[PDB]
């Protein structure tokens, strides 16, 4: 059994970003020293990254010191190296070239990445152990003693480190608030028990923290206390079964099992929808329940008993008529057959979809008139059987059975040629086909058809009524769709069972119907018209039989009225499929069910409920042909035990059943179901226009005109992502995908009654920690993009042949980059060129017809470039490379691959960019080449530095530090670490939980780590086997 | 249980032509969300005062509290209208109020009922009363609304100490939760109370009510390590900066003097600082749940109430239960508490009392300045995602010390 | 809540048997009256309601009547909002009879099959009242002719004092007059156009018919 993977545990560090050095320095310089080098020199390992160039990079769980691997981690390489592959994963199917990615596919691909970032971070930050650090290095500080790898401590606690140099890094550290290292407070009061949590100032990622925080809040919401658990069980048990209520203080009890009906409901529907079209799919389940039922019941079906009873009648051998043998032979002597009968009972709980119908086997084979006594018996089987079926239409068939037999003695009021005298009863399975006769008995000629009239009058009057009964528990409710909470209906009447012994109580609904039917047939036999025609002796015997059969001691009816109610209660709580009921009528034409329905989608605002739904949407009712004969056998010969004490019996019998904790695990599944639904919607609504308020952040992130097909693609991958994450084999969401278009999950729980009565029930989805986190990530992303190697703006390609360190990464973008720019002309037109006419230079068609030299300021939309690459490379490039046409490349946002070079020498970008230029395809782009000279820590000379690419926006944010372990940064000067990253540690002012979103990702703050056991539900409480 | 005249009060507007939000803000709300049920809201609130309460839209938890109410207030007038209205943004996803829908296509006829400042009676609307079961979870939400909206202050929170018959079952269970902050207990409670159409089974009910007292009693001074409700008090963790988190704590010192029978108060907070005090807010949310079950003495009499929220139906009166509301300014109370503590000789004022009064003075300042600065925007733009309130409102007055003294005598 | 169903719950407001009660009819269809296929609910209604109408006519100020409000209040089954059903129509009747209203020809002692079927046929026509009601309360005339005690569940009046005439007066118990009646057409000043007059005649005429000549 595929249980959910809710409990995922992190120890170590709560951080999915890495502080990384990209280039340390090997003896630098000869006439000095590499100040950086000092690391190994004092044998200590620095907690901070100390070299020349250092960055930060997105590495999911990089500092996870847990034995638990979720294996869906988002790993990114330093911007130095090409991360291309991360962003082409989803839709770049068509664009096989490893260097290049499809720009349009970008918002999608990022959106998944983020989704997975979230998911491979759903983690219980668990407390390890703690040490009282009384030393020189620590101010009596309470450090996390990770059982192994001392390394981690350093990194987790910068502050620990002593100061040998008067360096850039030192300087920073020595200006920050030191005391906030490790554990300020531990939380337990219970004396002789360990802590509930620790409160430790740790190297910790706010965003990740947030994620994990949420998850915990979600888990906490579902978690239940002993008492309430007791309740649930006691209620479910209906006091028959008994558990040992402990009087003990509550030891931090982690059991997130409780789920709202709401979810169970959507699981149910999902289940229902995946039952593709064939009626038989219901059968194995309902079969299985019947066997379970059979094995649990204190009941005895000993047909044999019967046979003795009838053997008591002595008669003259002269008569060819054997009623006795006919019966026996008809009944299929087997005693294994019971399936049909069990099924009936079981089917009463699932009328909304699983049905028992009265079948064309034990159907008057001969029809004829009232010739054959066999065919009489045939009716008696039916009329008994009928009321047991989940068929609304059964009284009709029950009449019409006989009405069929009565073809020729008397004419009757039949319908159309459809509804002819000799049309079988079976056909009459529709409200529209409820016969005039049947519907008005009182019209049917009293003098002419007395017997048939009698029988219908019997039908109307003595037909069983529906009653109601409880199950479940109050605290939670029920997963009742069409039916009130905790309540189930019984087609039969419910007579309460006392904690007593045995009785053969004839005073039952069913008993009454047996009797009257038998008396009815007796009348038939004795009717004037027939009496004259028959051997009198025969008539006697007939009647004798009939009456002896009525006198029989049959428990079954008492059991129906008394025990079957609770039987179904007990089942209902631990059934594979919770009870799905839709109001069981009686014989009421104007309110009879045609079907039950499921709505997966809505084309914008169709409200054509009954007019459409009947004919356009998935009509859920399966049909199951159940066998008359066996039913009637069982009904006629019902016995229990000699020393029956129900109280006692039920105690024992039910006991193992409620030992199966599997019930609770169902709940957990259903919540993830819900969660996945919601998540799917909100994500798909960032690529696709939906009916749904969502936040939309990545609208600047240029994406293709998303189709239905595409949305369906995205959905599946998102869906598979979940499945992976919680380690789940069973079908989640999938169902809905099969139906050609999943993009619109607008869900309705509907049914149809023939008289236009739709109850279409819409379920809005409650709060979503996971969605919310995602969106949060989304907003934070809007600022923090370069951490994901994603950059902002447009490129302008200009000849810069200079002496000095103009960072490509940080452009102070005041050139005429804009439309209102002086000689800053746009060209998005397709193909169009002017070659050489009249001595003139080959010219481009500007936006506005004017032909203009291949020198200037050209603005080009990416795509324009893309569709016509080669031309540009041929005609404009020249002028890039050796002239001056400052080319504006409208890109929006993009990715960048960094290069580091020797500042003291003469470089040109041109081969690099040439490559870029030629690489560009109508269907993809290669990462952006950003070559940069290294910051240097010494007065050195000047070299020629030719760069081209400058960006509308500063992208320099991802750069974590320069030089660090150095005394002065001079040549190629840069900036140092960002204090905003650790507000609380830096600056004593900040009580380490201040609203930093979406500005900056804090990296060191109060981490909360916790100590929570997972106890079994069966364990929390003591058993009382004595039931 | 079905308190027929479940009449709930929608918020007034601060001399505004429109209900308190702009279109963009409401869009945000409706749309970026879906369900009319507090799940989403609670998600935010729950995160044990870690995340800054600040955002572009939502300045505080309490902010969101207020726009939650106004949202409600506006969008109910639609479907709760006399002959059903609903358009401009919201056309309800089904009559049964399932979800916040952007206007169904071929559905114009139900107008956007332009209401002023108006209470409504849930049960007078046939749709509403049909769906009595589904009505129940939202009524809870409703109360929350009403009981902020009634006034212009910090929330009107109700208290209850039923003395003597105290269930042994309650004791037992409640002990297991020892270690957790009020916040999470509250959360579970609300969730339960919603999840099951509300029960007459006083269990839950009693429990919340006791809890509320113990917290309040704690917060005052009356209740502490040495003077307990049998063992019960709430411990104010971290004695430095003002974040002194009230956890349920069970320590045996003394069993404090059993009051005379049934003690009831209601508190409000006069000072905008309430906003950043999750403690205060969480009691108020507790007392709402209480309400759903119980027919509380007809609401805080109009004597301390703005003119728009006088003469309300069967809510404000003059000669009922709890005629005056108990009123406080949060920073003076902390002082009050230290007072008692010192009077008892629990502790030296020397360093303990000085220090924390120093920190809460700081916290005041920070809060005051942030709330003012944020209010500046709404107090210039058509948009209001925040409590309305003047600088003079911050004043150290508002019956602060009386409240404290009453709370105390209550414990006798 | 217990009662998770919507067959009709007829809760008494006046004087309840041996305590505060309801009557809940069973799901059954009585075909005694062609061509109505109704449950017991409707039959309760109309019975009691007729009893009241009759009592109203007979109403004495100082003669102690057993129950003032001889009536029952429904709860479940009020899923309809409009008057499309007998059950719904029955509620108006019920509301106005309690309010103090009188029929013309009052019902016999034990009402005949004939008369009930007549009365029902009449009822299941058109035209709508003024004083509606919320289903949360019984609303018993704001003009204080009605003897409205303090009942358990009914508040009082319709909530909305509108405007319409009323008055007090008992019914003249006049026997069935086995003679054709003469009419003095006293005129009122609202004077229809000839064509319309004619037209309406044409519309309502029982004529043509075969005239007994008699004697010259």
């Amino acid at each position: 059994a595929n249980g959910p993977e809710l409990i995922i545990e992190d120890t170590g560090l709560c951080t999915s970003f890495m502080l990384l050095d990209n280039i340390p320095s090997a003896h630098l310089t000869k006439e000095l020293i590499g100040f950086t080098w000092f690391m190994q020199m004092y044998q200590m390992t620095p907690p901070l990254p100390e070299g020349a160039v250092n960055r930060i990079v997105c590495m999911t769980n990089w500092a996870s010191l847990g034995d638990e691997g979720r294996g869906l981690e988002v790993r990114l390489p330093p911007p130095t190296d090409s991360s291309v592959h991360a962003y082409k994963t989803v839709l770049s199917r068509g664009y096989i070239d490893n260097a290049q990615f499809n720009p349009l596919a970008l918002r999608s691909n990022v959106l998944l990445m983020l989704l997975q970032f979230t998911l491979s971070n759903l983690k219980i930050n668990k407390s390890s152990t703690f040490t009282s650090d009384v030393t020189t290095i620590t101010s009596g500080r309470m450090i996390r003693a990770f059982e192994g790898r001392p390394e981690l401590l350093a990194l987790a606690y910068p502050g620990r480190a002593v100061l040998p140099t008067q360096t850039k890094n030192a300087q920073f550290l020595s200006t920050a608030i030191a005391d906030r290292i490790g554990r300020l407070d531990r939380a337990n009061l219970i004396g002789g028990e360990v802590s509930a949590m620790v409160e430790c100032m740790e190297l910790c990622d706010a965003l990740t923290l947030h994620i994990r925080e949420t998850y915990i809040m979600l888990l906490r919401s579902m978690h239940q206390d002993p008492t309430q658990i007791v309740q649930i069980v006691n209620e479910c048990a209906n006091n028959l079964l008994n558990s040992t209520i402990p009087i003990s203080l509550r030891p931090t009890i982690l059991c997130p099992w409780f789920a709202s009906s709401e979810d169970l409901r959507l699981q149910e529907v999902m289940h229902l929808v995946n039952i593709s079209s064939n009626t038989a799919a219901a059968l194995p389940l309902v079969e299985a329940l019947s066997t379970l039922l059979r094995s649990v019941t204190p009941l005895v079906l000993d047909p044999t008993v019967l046979t003795n009873a009838i053997t008591t009648i002595s008669e003259s051998t002269t008569q060819t008529i054997s009623p006795i043998s006919e019966i026996l032979r008809l009944l299929q002597p087997m005693g294994n057959d019971y399936a049909a009968f069990w099924k009936c009972i079981a089917s009463w709980a699932y009328n909304g979809l699983v049905t028992t119908v009265l079948s064309e086997d034990a159907f008057p084979d001969s029809s004829q008139s009232i010739t054959h006594l066999p065919s009489m018996w045939k009716c008696l089987f039916l009329t008994l059987a009928g009321p047991m079926t989940s068929d609304p239409h059964s009284p009709v068939k029950v009449f019409m059975a006989l009405a069929n037999l009565l073809a020729q003695p008397e004419p009757i009021a039949i319908g159309v040629p459809g509804m002819h005298q000799t049309t079988p009863a079976s056909q009459f399975s529709h409200p529209g086909v409820w016969p005039p006769g049947f519907l008005n008995p009182q019209l049917i000629n009293p003098q002419q058809a007395p017997l048939l009239r009698a029988f219908a009058e019997h039908i109307r009057a003595n037909w069983p009524q529906p009653s109601e009964f409880g199950y479940g528990s109050t605290l939670q409710g029920s997963a009742n769709l069409f039916i009130p909470s905790n309540r189930m209906v019984y087609p039969w009447p419910n007579q309460p069972l006392p904690r007593l012994t045995v009785a053969p109580t004839y005073d039952s609904a069913m008993s009454n119907w047996i009797s009257t039917t038998i008396a009815f047939f007796i009348r038939v036999v004795n009717s004037v018209n027939m009496t004259a025609t028959v051997n009198d002796l025969t008539r006697r015997t007939m009647t004798g039989v009939m009456t002896a059969m009525r006198q029989v001691k049959t428990m079954t009816p008492f059991y129906i009225q008394h025990m079957c109610p609770t039987e179904l209660s007990v089942l209902a709580s631990v059934t594979v499929t919770p009870p799905f009921q839709v109001p069981f009528t009686r014989l009421v034409q104007n309110d009879v069910i045609t079907n039950v329905l499921v709505a997966r989608v809505d084309p914008a605002q169709r409200g054509d409920a009954a007019v459409d739904i009947r004919a356009t949407h998935a009509t859920f009712a399966a049909a199951l042909p159940v066998d008359p004969a066996a039913i009637v056998v069982a009904m006629l010969c019902g016995q229990t035990e000699t020393n029956l004490i129900p109280s006692h019996h039920y105690g024992k019998a039910f006991a193992p059943l409620f030992a199966s904790n599997a019930m609770f695990t169902r709940n957990q599944r259903a919540v993830i179901t819900r969660e996945a639904f919601v998540c799917a919607r909100s994500a798909v609504a960032q690529c696709q226009d939906a009916g749904f308020l969502v936040p939309r952040p990545l609208d600047a992130l240029r994406q293709f005109d998303v189709t239905s097909a595409a949305a369906a693609e995205i959905m599946h991958a998102v869906n598979d992502a979940f499945k992976t994450a919680f380690d789940l084999d069973g079908a989640l969401l999938d169902g809905l995908a099969l139906y050609g278009d999943p993009r619109i999950a607008d869900l309705s729980a509907a049914y149809l009654q023939y008289g236009g009565n739709v109850v279409r029930e819409h379920v809005p989805p409650g709060p979503s920690h996971i969605h919310r986190a995602l969106q949060q990530v989304e907003s934070t992303f809007m600022a923090e993009m370069n951490l994901f190697n994603v950059a902002r703006g447009n490129l302008y390609l200009v000849q810069t042949a200079t002496n000095g360190n103009w960072s490509p990464m940080a452009p102070v973008a005041a050139p005429p980059f804009v439309r209102g720019g002086p000689n800053v002309r746009v060209v998005g037109r397709f193909g169009t060129i002017v070659p050489r006419p009249n001595g003139l230079e080959p010219q481009l068609i500007d936006d506005g017809n004017v032909p203009r030299d291949i020198a200037g300021d050209w603005v080009y939309p990416s795509d324009v470039l893309q569709v016509s690459v080669a031309v540009f490379r041929d005609y404009v490039w020249p002028m890039v490379k050796a002239g001056r046409t400052r080319v504006l490349v409208e890109l929006g946002h993009y990715v960048y691959t960094l290069h580091y070079y020797d500042p003291q020498i003469s470089l040109d970008e041109a081969p690099i960019l040439e490559e870029w230029l030629s690489k560009i395809n109508p269907a993809g782009i290669p990462p952006v080449p950003f070559c940069i000279p290294i910051p240097q820590v010494y007065p050195c000379i000047t070299a020629r530095r030719v760069h081209y690419a400058f960006t509308s926006e500063n992208n320099n944010d991802s750069l974590f530090s320069t030089n660090a372990a150095s005394i002065d940064t001079a040549f190629g000067e840069n900036a140092a670490v960002s204090p905003l990253r650790w507000p609380g540690l830096v600056d004593p002012n900040y009580r380490v939980g201040t609203n930093d979103l979406p500005n900056r990702i804090t990296l060191y703050n109060s981490l909360y780590r916790y100590n929570f056991t997972y106890p079994t539900l069966d364990g929390i409480m003591y058993v009382r086997s004595a039931t | 249980m079905a308190q027929r005249q479940f009449f709930g009060l929608t918020y007034n507007f601060y001399g505004q032509p429109a209900p308190l939000f702009d279109l963009n803000d409401l869009q945000e709300l409706a749309g970026c969300y879906a369900r009319p049920w507090t799940s989403r809201f609670s998600h935010l609130a729950i995160s044990t005062g870690s995340l800054p309460v600040w955002s572009a839209r939502y300045p505080s938890v309490a902010s969101r509290n207020i726009v939650v109410n106004t949202l409600l207030g506006a969008h109910l007038n639609p479907f709760a209208g006399g002959q059903i209205t609903s358009h401009q943004g919201i056309t309800w996803r089904d009559p049964v109020l399932s979800s916040l829908a952007p206007v169904p296509a071929i559905q114009p006829p139900p107008v956007w009922a332009v209401a002023e400042n108006v209470l409504l009676d849930s049960n007078n609307y046939p749709t509403y009363v049909l769906n009595l079961s589904s009505m129940w979870p939202i009524n809870q939400d409703v109360h929350i609304m009403t009981m902020w909206a009634l006034s212009d202050q910090g929330p009107i929170y109700h208290l209850e100490v039923p003395v003597d018959p105290m269930p042994a079952a309650t004791t037992a269970a409640l002990m297991a939760y020892t270690g957790v902050p009020i916040a999470h207990l509250a959360q579970t409670a609300y969730r339960f109370a919603g999840q099951l159409p509300q029960s007459p089974d006083s269990t839950m009910v009693s429990t919340i009510r006791w809890l509320s007292a113990i917290w309040f009693g704690s917060l005052t001074g009356r209740l502490n390590r040495s003077r307990t409700c049998n063992g019960f008090y709430f411990e104010f963790a971290k004695p430095a900066l003002n974040p002194d988190q009230a956890v349920l704590k069970w320590n045996d010192g003394a069993r404090a003097a059993p009051p005379a029978a049934a003690q009831s108060s209601y508190i409000r907070c006069i000072s905008p600082h309430w906003q950043h005090q999750i403690v205060e807010v969480a009691g108020a949310l507790m007392s709402q749940s209480v309400t759903a079950v119980t027919g509380l003495p007809a609401l805080i009499d109009e004597a301390t109430l703005p003119a728009w929220s006088q003469g309300v139906a069967n809510l404000t009166g003059n000669g009922q239960g709890v005629v005056p509301c108990l009123d406080y300014n949060p920073v003076p109370m902390a002082a009050a508490r230290h007072l008692q503590w010192r009077q008892d000789g629990l502790i030296t004022a020397a360093q303990e009392a000085q220090l924390n009064n120093d920190y809460t003075a700081y916290a005041l300042t920070i809060e005051r300045h942030l709330t003012a600065m944020l209010v500046a925007n709404p107090i210039a733009a058509g948009r209001m995602p925040i409590q309305p309130f003047n600088a003079a409102d911050f004043g150290q007055a508002g019956q602060t010390a009386a409240a404290v003294a009453l709370a105390q005598a209550m414990f006798v | 809540a217990n009662l998770a169903a919507g067959p009709t719950v007829l809760e008494h407001f006046d004087s309840p048997t041996y305590g505060p009660h309801l009557l809940l009819p069973q799901t059954g269809d009585v075909l005694g009256y062609s061509s109505s296929l109704i449950s017991q609910a409707a039959l309760l209604m109309v019975e009691s309601v007729m009893d009241a109408l009759r009592d109203n006519a007979n109403a004495s100020a100082s003669t102690a009547v057993t129950r003032l409000d001889q009536s029952y209040h429904p709860v479940t089954s009020f899923d309809p909002s409009t008057f499309n059903t007998l059950l719904q129509r029955a509620t108006n009747l019920a509301l106005l009879a309690v309010q103090g209203v009188q029929s013309e020809s009052a019902i016999p002692a034990i009402p005949t099959m004939s008369d009930v079927r007549s009365f029902v046929a009449r009822l299941m026509a058109e035209g709508d009242p003024q004083q509606w009601f919320p289903y949360r309360v019984d609303q018993i005339l704001y003009w204080p002719e009605s003897p409205f005690v303090p009942p358990i569940g009914p508040f009082y009046a319709p909530f909305r004092p509108v405007n319409f005439p009323f008055t007090t007066g008992s019914y003249t118990v006049v026997p069935d007059a086995s003679r054709p009646l003469r009419l003095l057409p006293q005129y009122r000043n609202a004077t229809i156009t000839v064509q319309q007059a004619d037209d309406a005649y044409e519309d309502t005429a029982l004529s043509p018919l075969i005239t007994t000549h008699g004697f010259c």
